[PDB]
């Protein structure tokens, strides 16, 4: 077996295979969550089309449950293994206990596997960053994050990826109450975020959207190009207004 | 016993350049029918062919197995496979668990295609091949059928001889046996062709 | 017992591995190869580099394999490391197989070996395996099917690829001329000769150093056929009336 | 290097890391303990800093021990010991001897001195006890060398108490057990920046006898032996 | 031994007797055979009591393990499920256990009963031991559920008494139980004796 | 025992130890092997610095079974290992199929075992490339296995140190319909080039697949080729 | 073979408001024949707890030297001696963990409760143990619980006053029972010990009894 | 005791059982369940011993979801009905035997319908109907009497009700009260419980 | 390069010498004990205004009795705190009675450095844990409060500051301190330490508060129940 040590401290603690594995993340793909107030919103793009690609199959939109979804902006062959061992809990979880998981439930697990991988000999520390969101009993949409060092919090709005900083510096500037009140409002959100890193327009998208017991959606370039036409519009109304 | 837990019956004759097989498709549990239409005889290659009985699980896992092995032998060099070699395998395979055996008695029946020389076998609980010229049985209505073919069987058969002597044996060796019918399945094999039917038998 | 290691395994200073992104840059050097798709088939394409007096034609052939009943692979790396790559495809098939009595789909033979050398990867202290592949196959719920692999456990699916020498000039001079769904295996042989010749180093083709496998369904079966001599002379002889033409 | 491994002999025969081991007892509060023809006594420093952790701990009613070194480390060869006194107490009924017990204790610390990827115990233990043989004073290091002595002590600057010993060794094996008190508490006192006095905060003293089993006192039983003291 | 339980509108009851026998020599009979899980659980003693005490001290022990990790009580269904899959693994041993887990939970009420041999259930009647069998005739001929909480109680209090008279391997005193939303309260304890002067 | 690989992909992207292994058989005593349609040639070539040296106790052409040869080039150390490995798999398969195991199997696990010896715990790749003759089926067979584990179906083929010119003088001589008996004439004329000093028969050894099983010949056979 | 043996040697105990008693023969058998007439079967754990074993006698003694070398442990690993309860819940699972190859012996624990009062528990060879107030296991269980449960409980006894018991009173009453339970059982007799636990510490006695 | 029926339709599934649990002499509940739901359209009727009915059919029933939310598509039941027989012949064979009777209709959109076995020592064969329990000899001559392979809905309904009441007639056990569905094209239905007073 | 039980020329180890440099970094918090109860304090540092600050738990609860306060990397802690957890109730299993805070702080410390490569590492050790812990809750002997480093050597105090400024913070700390001070006092004295050290404000929110006084249970203090006390 092997059995030598990867990651270590430093004369500042620094653990550095971390450091570095966050280093991935900030060249990725961008991603974007929302926590409506019925409805969630995941805008991942970045995507390099090549026109010659089929849609299906690299996606980085995932379902773990129908309760739960996943997005992640890192290495992607990591990111199945995890989504596969999160499954895979999901379900033993079903099986003991005879109701559904809740959130908070498999970002724990998730984090707990990510720590494990910073502390054991052989491994090697993970080197993505997920974006969960989900609808716990009762509703109470829910939005996590989490990180290569086991860490996680519950943002209302966050970002990951490369041009996350000025993803989350113009969203903390604009998500209002009075800005989310419909379903049609959050996604338009997502979009005006998404068009700063955007490099040739809405190309590039791969939204989705959960909502009470739908368990899942996809939209198709139409409604994409309508929503980037009426947010056109609304930036020229905006400039004739200023 | 254990062995007769189900029941079953097969058979397997040699002629001139062309060989038969043939078997019952009854399934029960020790008193019972629940389908006639269970299978016995399973393709392993072209122009070979081996019929199980015993018992049904053991029949099935058998077979599963021994097609993942010629799969990865056939695949691993492009070859059919030859039926020493199968009578070899399957030795093998049983000899293996020794120690928590199965409960199958193979029949094998197939030709070589280098000179399509005929060739059957048959096997035990264990692996113990008997190569036989004349024919070869295997089942729990054996010495029905060891005093019938001993008594019909001629050195040198056509087709339409070979598979009008096989027939009557079967049904009148079944005929006196009550874990074991409902159902006859011949297969003939020839140099070119071959040709598969269902006979009449009574459904007592 | 630690001044002899490399550890294997390890974030570089920029978040990215070495050795993974090294044995990409030998793939770069192997046996050029070409997928493409049509709505009748898939064929797949490859060039040899041996030319000698040589055995030829012992084998079924020196760079296409076979997986199962359906599916084909056309790897391109090193040649050791790849001859185990197919025996765990096939182990995979034949256990799919034995435990729920049906054939294995493609995505999922990819996915199961996609995840072998991820842990080469992350676990042991082994040098990865430096092989990329093409994978062609068909199923009842797709239909036909072409995939690709990279030495990091990463795939991808696609309409029509080429990896190896002068890939990238390929994947280049190929997204102009592929009509969406306007495609057949009667022209896709064509742009296949053509797209070779005008990739491949060689002043043409002598039909000696290429090779060509067809994935096709006839009568229900399933039918994967090497194309002998002479049909690849009259291939690259239409190409060269075809051509003429102009 | 020869520095940084347990494993290279250096030119000169010497294992670096062993030495390096030793310096970690030259840091910690100081202890002392000395011998009489019936009883052996044990004394400590607890060096606040406001509060410290012990310096003194239990190991059979005929068996304590002083620690000055990691303290880590020393609740593993505690538990050690009192698992084998229990051993030979549950097998042969009878209490373990001091002098085999030490064997052991030296056996266990020198094996990882001989291979990969280990490293040495980093504390010295004072040990006394009672047999049939009389008291009994035992020292033990990182090195898996024990000794035998009359009086010893460690800790840093604990040179002016073995020269303050070495003094009055010739005075023991008659002295009461108060005046074996005494002389141990102002020996001790000489390992202080001469800007101090000994106190009922810092003093914890452990005392075994055939007739009593190892008993300890704490800062508030320690004043009646504080009387009798100069400059 | 006999331990019936059964829930209705307020509620869930549970009652058992206090008797304890090594073949035909009465060893105690003051007996404890309504165990205290937790505050909001409750258990029952039937076969071997080493047993029914050891597995559902581990019980307890692991709900509050979870109640600490996921800050939420652990619900009825689990804790059963959990009590089922631990002793599976001691099929064909020697064990011997019949057991009754009653609670409240965010659904409702909650009776379940477990045995050794791995068949769990819920209902709402419920009754076992060697005198489950005469139990079974009175609760049910007298069962509601529109009942009031000051019938119940004599409803189980007369099945169990009508259950020692005849049956031999069982006497002595009465518990019962009384479970509601907050939690469970114990709410008397009779004996044999003082109950037959009371009837004829 | 130490658990990591010590052959390792370098910045260009080519394992370097199985160069380095390469060089090796460079020095290998060279080696020539031909085949023709009723058989097919192996020879060796040996280099005893003495003549207190024996004669009759080492020997380079170690059969595997009765149908199947063997020859090398390169460190004879790490040759018997290969020897007995692959008399043992000879073996298992009869033991399994009751039937001698052709030729491509065998150098097809030959060469799995060469290449799990380039990424495993703590070891070096090998220091020889096997040369392996066969009769199979009514026909012959002739195969050429490298350290990195790839082998190819040669034809006339051959290595060692002067490889590189004893490849182009083969390939002007090899009509391809030739019998059993010159194409002896051919391998022993081709190292005929590489050799220096006077040769003899104590300085090479033969062996050949025909119909009848792989055979050794001894210093009488060699010496009577020997004479033209 | 048969890994077992019978050696006799009933236990009674006692439990009062500020005392505790326990009493046991002093005898050794094998089938028909002595062994010896000396072998107490009380022993004492700490200054306020005492314990009497029954039955096998290997079993006994090893159970014995188990509990000894635990309380040390316990001490050492918390600084404080062990109570009452904490002893019977360790028995328990010590008991417990050999429920497929059990031990033999029906042991008694007697001591002084938390505060000041008295406490007794009754096991089983497998480790169901419950607080009794008078309990007499072992052999001649028959023979006196039936009693005990009259001249301590006043069962079947109309008009009868409490008056609680006291020291004296049970010192008598154990004797009486003892001297008379010896005429009837043949694996009871020769000497009878008695160990007392009061707020003070533990006494002993010694009386004699019929030789066969 | 145990009870379970199924019948096979051109373009449908009936199945059946009774919902009864008991200790030796009296039965403890009236309103069992069988029946578990591995998917849409797949249906698993499990009986036998006590605690590995449950135990087996959670794990099918959790690897089978795991096939699911994996991939992209369902199962299909000629595959489901090899994967238990396999993991049910393993299982056999080890210290921890399995002592189980199950069926597993279900509905295909490539093959349609379809209806298995199996016999505790992992047969599975197929029938155009089956049964299970004791019960069966008093049965399935019926359906073999009246059965017909181009069989509508309401008169497979009226052949279960006319087993039940030849049960309830000739069979000393109780069984007062069964459960039964049906499978179609659009999925898995529940309808009246054939009671009898 | 170097090993992970390597010594220093100084009788230190290096891995442990390092990781106390990284406790510097992280929050602060204080415990405080008095002759009715504990008192434990701490900081949140909020980064942005979109985190749910709900979401910070920093001062979990051991059992009904005892508490911890946690400073440096809070991953690694999860491994810890569920073993205490664990061992308390093992102990309520075999003795029927609540475990002490000194075995519980002992039998944690056990596990601090236990890690090296030589062992086949089932448990994978091979680090050890950058955390500080501060733990408190009642006993039969009045209530404790005691301090963890990353080595095991683990010592009682009276009133105890970790964190980043931890070092003038106690100073403050050592001044005011009587041993008939209230819990009200103390936790006022704290708070202001908080206030004076933190940088941003005190909010309700920045901040988690409990109490272990007895006969009563682990407490944390509501968003309602402590802005009545900031009034000052």
């Amino acid at each position: 077996s092997y059995d030598r040590a990867i990651t270590v401290f430093s004369p500042d603690g620094h653990l550095f295979q971390v450091e570095y594995a966050q280093e991935a993340v900030k060249k990725g793909s961008t991603a974007v969550g929302v926590r409506g107030r019925d409805i969630v919103v995941l805008g991942v793009e970045k995507k390099s089309v090549a026109k010659l690609q089929d849609e299906r199959t690299v996606r980085k939109i995932c379902a773990l449950d129908d309760n739960v979804c996943m997005a992640f902006a890192g290495l992607t062959a990591d990111a199945r293994i995890v989504i596969n061992r999160a499954r895979v809990e999901c379900q033993s979880h079903r099986l003991t206990v005879e109701d559904p998981v809740t959130v908070e439930y498999i970002t724990r697990y998730i984090a707990s596997l990510k720590q494990r991988y910073t502390q054991s000999n052989g491994r090697r520390p993970f080197g993505i960053s997920a974006l969960i969101v989900g609808f716990d009993f009762d509703g109470t949409p829910r939005l996590y994050q989490t990180d290569p060092s086991g860490t996680y919090h519950a943002w209302k709005a966050n970002a990951i990826g490369r041009g996350a900083k000025s993803v989350r510096e113009f969203l903390e500037k604009n998500y209002t109450d009075e800005a989310i009140e419909t379903d049609d409002l959050t996604i338009k959100l997502v979009i005006k975020a998404l068009l700063e890193v955007v490099q040739s327009g809405g190309k590039n998208i791969e939204l989705a959207v959960m909502r009470r017991d739908q368990s899942l959606k996809i939209l198709n370039p139409e409604e994409i190009e309508k929503y980037v036409a009426e947010i056109e519009k609304e930036k020229e109304e905006n400039e004739k207004k200023k | 016993s254990i062995m007769s837990y189900n029941g079953g019956a097969v058979m397997a004759m040699k002629g001139k350049n062309c060989v038969a097989i043939a078997a019952d498709r009854r399934f029960g549990i020790q008193a019972q029918l629940v389908t006639t239409d269970f299978q016995k005889i399973f393709p392993m290659g072209d122009r070979l062919y081996i019929g199980l009985a015993g018992l049904a699980t053991d029949v099935q896992t058998v077979a599963q197995r021994l097609k993942f092995r010629l799969n990865l032998y056939e695949l691993k060099e492009g070859r059919q496979i030859k039926p020493y070699t199968l009578m070899s395998m399957v030795a093998n395979l049983l000899y293996e668990k020794r120690f928590g055996p199965y409960y199958t008695e193979p029949v094998i029946a197939g030709l070589d295609p280098k000179t399509f020389k005929p060739f059957i076998c048959s096997l035990d609980l264990i692996g113990c091949p008997m190569v036989t010229d004349d024919f070869v049985v295997s089942g729990t209505c054996a010495e029905q059928m060891y005093g019938m073919c001993e008594s019909l069987w001629e050195p040198n058969m056509d087709p339409d001889h070979l598979f009008e002597t096989i027939s009557q044996a079967m049904l009148n060796a079944v005929d006196r046996d009550a874990v074991s019918g409902m159902g006859v399945i011949v297969h003939i094999i020839e140099k070119d062709k071959i040709t598969t039917r269902t006979l009449k038998a009574r459904m007592d | 017992s630690r001044r002899y290691d490399s550890r294997t395994t390890i974030f570089s200073p920029e978040g990215r591995l070495y050795q993974v992104e090294y044995a990409m840059e030998a793939i770069g050097h192997a046996g050029t190869c070409l997928g493409i798709l049509a709505n009748d088939g898939v064929l797949l394409a490859a060039e040899r580099r041996n030319i000698h007096k040589l055995l030829d034609e012992v084998f079924f052939s020196e760079k296409i394999y076979k997986l199962n009943e359906d599916m084909a692979c056309s790897v391109a790396g090193i040649t050791s490391d790849a001859n185990v790559l197919t025996n765990e495809l096939r182990l995979i098939a034949q256990r799919y197989l034995l435990q729920y009595q049906e054939p294995i789909p493609c995505e999922q033979l990819v996915t199961a070996l996609c995840d072998i050398k991820q842990a080469y990867t992350q676990f042991g202290g082994k040098r990865p395996f430096g092989v990329s592949l093409l994978y062609i196959g068909w199923d009842k719920h797709y239909g036909f099917q072409l995939y690709q692999s990279d030495p990091s456990g990463n795939y991808g699916g696609w309409k029509a690829t080429c990896i190896g020498n002068n890939s990238a000039a390929a994947v280049s001079m190929l997204k102009q001329d592929y009509k969406e769904g306007e495609m057949t295996l009667k022209s896709a042989l064509a742009l296949a000769i053509k797209v070779l010749n005008k990739t491949m180093d060689v002043s043409k083709l002598s039909a000696e150093k290429v090779e060509i496998a067809t994935l096709t369904r006839e009568n229900g079966k399933t039918v994967i056929r090497v194309l002998k001599q002479k049909e690849v002379e009259q291939l690259i002889k239409k190409h060269e009336e075809e051509e003429a033409k102009a | 290097q020869y520095d940084n491994d347990v494993t290279v002999w250096s030119p000169q025969g010497r294992i670096h890391q062993i030495e390096y081991a030793m310096e970690a007892v030259k840091q910690g509060s100081a202890t002392v303990g000395l011998k009489s023809k019936t009883h052996a006594v044990l004394v400590a420093l607890k060096r606040a800093q406001a509060a410290h952790q012990k310096k003194i701990l239990h190991v059979d009613n005929h068996i304590g021990i002083s620690i000055a070194g990691l303290t880590a480390d020393a609740r593993l060869l505690c538990n050690f010991m009192r698992q084998e006194c229990l051993d030979s107490r549950f097998v042969f009924d009878r209490p373990l001897p001091v002098s085999r017990l030490v064997s052991l204790i030296g056996s266990k610390t020198q094996i990882p001195t001989q291979r990969y990827g280990r490293r040495p115990y980093g504390v010295g233990l004072l040990i006394a006890g009672y047999d049939d043989m009389g008291p009994h004073i035992f020292q033990t290091c990182p090195s898996a060398n024990y000794f035998d002595c009359r009086a010893m002590s460690i800790g840093a600057r604990s040179q002016s108490a073995r020269t303050y010993l070495e003094r009055h060794m010739s005075e023991f094996m008659e002295c009461n057990l108060n005046e074996l008190v005494k002389h141990g508490l102002r020996a001790l006192r000489e390992t202080l920046p001469a800007e101090q006095d000994l106190t009922t905060k810092n003093v914890s003293i452990g005392i075994v006898g055939k007739d009593l089993e190892f008993t300890i006192y704490d800062d508030d039983d320690v004043s009646p032996f504080l009387e009798g003291l100069e400059e | 031994t006999t331990t019936l339980a059964f829930k209705f509108r307020h509620g869930v009851i549970v009652a058992a007797d206090s008797r304890a026998t090594a073949g035909a020599y009465i060893a105690s009979q003051t007996v404890k055979k309504v165990i205290e899980i937790n505050p909001y659980l409750l258990g029952t003693m039937a076969g071997g009591a080493a047993d029914c005490s050891f597995w559902e001290r581990l019980l307890a022990r692991q709900c509050r393990i979870y109640e600490l990790r996921n800050k939420e009580r652990i619900s009825v269904a689990a804790a059963s499920k959990l009590l089922a899959n631990m002793v599976y693994q001691y099929k064909g041993m020697g064990l011997s256990m019949g057991t009754m887990i009653c609670g409240w939970d965010k659904r409702g009420p909650g009776l379940y009963y477990v045995d050794s041999e791995g068949n769990r259930i819920s209902g709402a009647t419920f009754s076992v031991g060697s005198g489950s069998v005469y139990a079974y005739g009175v609760m049910d001929r007298g069962y509601s559920y529109d009942l009031e909480v000051e019938q119940a109680y004599d409803l189980a209090r007369r099945a169990i008494y009508q259950a020692t008279y005849r049956d031999a391997y069982s006497g002595g005193a009465v518990n019962l139980y009384h479970v509601r939303e907050d939690g469970w309260i114990r709410v008397s304890s009779d004996n044999v004796a003082d109950l037959h002067e009371k009837y004829s | 025992g130490y658990s990591f690989s010590l052959t390792t992909f370098s910045p260009s992207g080519k394992l370097v130890q199985i160069e380095y292994a390469l060089a090796a058989v460079a020095g290998g005593a060279p080696s020539v092997g031909i085949k023709a349609a009723n058989g097919v040639v192996l020879a060796t070539e040996k280099k005893q610095k003495s003549i207190l040296y024996d004669e009759r106790s080492v020997h380079k052409v170690e059969p595997i079974t009765k149908h199947i040869g063997l020859v090398y080039s390169g460190m004879g150390p790490d040759y018997r290992v290969l020897v007995h490995r692959a008399r043992k798999l000879a073996q298992q398969y009869y033991l399994v199929y009751q039937e001698p195991i052709p030729t491509a199997q065998l150098v097809q696990r030959v060469a799995s075992v060469m290449q799990e010896y380039t990424q495993s715990g703590g070891v070096r790749p090998f220091g020889v490339s096997l040369l392996i003759c066969g009769w199979n089926e009514g026909r012959p067979y002739l195969f050429q296995s490298d350290p990195s584990g790839a082998y190819f179906a040669w034809k006339a083929t051959a290595m060692g140190k002067n490889y590189v010119n004893g490849k182009t003088f083969l390939e002007k001589r090899y009509n391809e319909d030739l019998e059993l008996e010159d194409a002896i004439h051919t391998a022993i004329l081709t190292l005929k080039e590489s050799f220096e000093g006077q040769m003899t028969e104590d300085n090479i050894e033969v062996g050949i697949c025909n119909e009848a099983g792989f055979r050794r010949l001894t210093p009488t056979e060699v010496k009577d080729y020997l004479a033209a | 073979f048969s890994p077992y043996v019978f050696n006799g040697g009933t236990i009674l105990a006692i439990a009062g408001e500020d005392f505790a008693i326990v009493a046991s023969d002093t005898r050794l058998s094998e089938g028909f024949s002595i062994h010896t007439r000396d072998s107490p079967k009380c022993y004492k754990l700490t200054d306020k707890t005492v314990i009497g074993c029954s039955g096998f006698h290997g079993d006994c003694l090893t159970l014995t030297k188990i509990i000894e070398a635990r309380l040390k442990m316990y001490k050492h690993s918390n600084n404080k001696a062990m109570t009452t309860g904490a002893i019977a819940a360790m028995l328990s699972t010590i008991l417990y963990s050999r429920r497929f190859f059990p031990y033999y012996v029906y042991n008694i624990i007697g001591g002084l409760d938390e505060e000041g009062k008295g406490a007794v528990y009754s096991f089983d060879p497998v480790g169901s143990y419950q607080r009794d107030s008078f309990k007499a296991g072992g052999s001649a269980s028959a023979m006196l619980q039936p009693l005990l449960d009259n001249q301590v409980g006043f069962k079947n006894m109309q008009n009868v006053e409490h008056v609680p018991l006291s020291l004296d009173r049970a010192m008598r009453l154990v004797k009486d029972v003892f001297i008379s339970a010896a005429e009837r059982d043949v694996y009871t007799g020769d000497a009878l010990r008695i160990c007392i636990v009061t707020k003070e510490g533990i006494r002993e006695e010694t009386v004699s009894l019929r030789k066969d | 005791m145990e009870y379970l029926i199924g019948i096979q339709g051109p373009d449908y599934v009936l199945v059946a059982s009774d919902r009864v649990a008991a200790s030796n002499i009296v039965q403890m509940k009236d309103d069992h369940d069988k029946m578990f739901k591995m998917s849409e359209k797949i249906l698993l009727l499990c009986v036998g011993e006590a605690g590995d009915t449950v135990q087996f059919a959670e794990y099918i029933q959790k690897n089978v979801q795991l096939y699911k939310m994996r991939n992209g598509y369902e199962l299909s039941p000629t595959a489901a009905a090899n994967f238990t027989r396999r993991n049910l012949a393993d299982c056999l064979r080890s210290r921890t035997p399995y002592h189980v009777n199950l069926l597993l209709a279900g509905y295909d959109e490539h093959e349609g319908p379809a209806l298995y076995y199996m016999d505790y020592l992992a047969a599975l064969a197929k029938a155009p109907f089956a049964a299970h329990g004791y019960g069966a000899f008093l049965t399935l001559s019926i359906l073999d009497r009246y059965y017909t392979p181009t069989i509508s809905r309401e008169r497979a309904v009226e052949l279960l009700r006319k087993c039940l009441e030849e049960l309830q007639k000739r069979f000393i056990l109780n069984l007062p009260t069964f459960s039964v569905r049906i499978i179609d094209k659009n999925g898995i239905h529940d309808l009246d419980n054939i009671s009898f007073p | 390069d170097r090993g992970v039980n390597t010594f220093s020329p100084e009788g230190r180890l290096f891995q442990v010498e390092y990781d106390i440099e990284a406790i510097k970094l992280g929050s602060t918090a204080i415990g405080i004990q008095t002759s009715e109860g504990v008192c434990l304090a701490v900081e949140k540092r909020i980064t942005s205004p979109l985190m749910e600050p709900s979401s910070i738990e920093k001062i979990v609860e051991i059992d009904a009795h005892i508490g911890c306060a946690m400073s440096g990397l809070i991953a690694d802690a999860k491994t810890l705190i569920d073993k205490a957890r664990v061992e308390t109730q093992n102990h309520w299993f075999t003795y029927n009675e609540t475990m002490t805070v000194e075995s519980v702080t002992q039998a944690v410390s056990n596990l601090a450095l236990q890690f090296g490569e030589e062992d086949a590492d089932p448990g994978a050790m091979s680090r050890p844990f950058g955390v500080a812990l501060l733990f408190g809750g009642v006993d039969e002997k009045g209530p404790q409060l005691f301090h963890m480093d990353p080595s095991g050597t683990f010592v009682q105090c009276d009133a105890r500051a970790i964190g980043s400024a931890s070092e003038g913070a106690q100073s403050s700390l050592q001044e005011l301190y009587h041993k008939s001070m209230t819990l009200k006092e103390a936790i006022k004295s704290s708070l202001i330490i908080l206030k004076q050290v933190m940088e941003e404000k005190l909010n309700a929110t920045n901040i988690e508060l409990a109490t272990v006084q007895p006969g009563q249970n682990f407490h944390m203090f509501t968003k309602e129940e402590l802005e009545e006390v900031i009034k000052d």
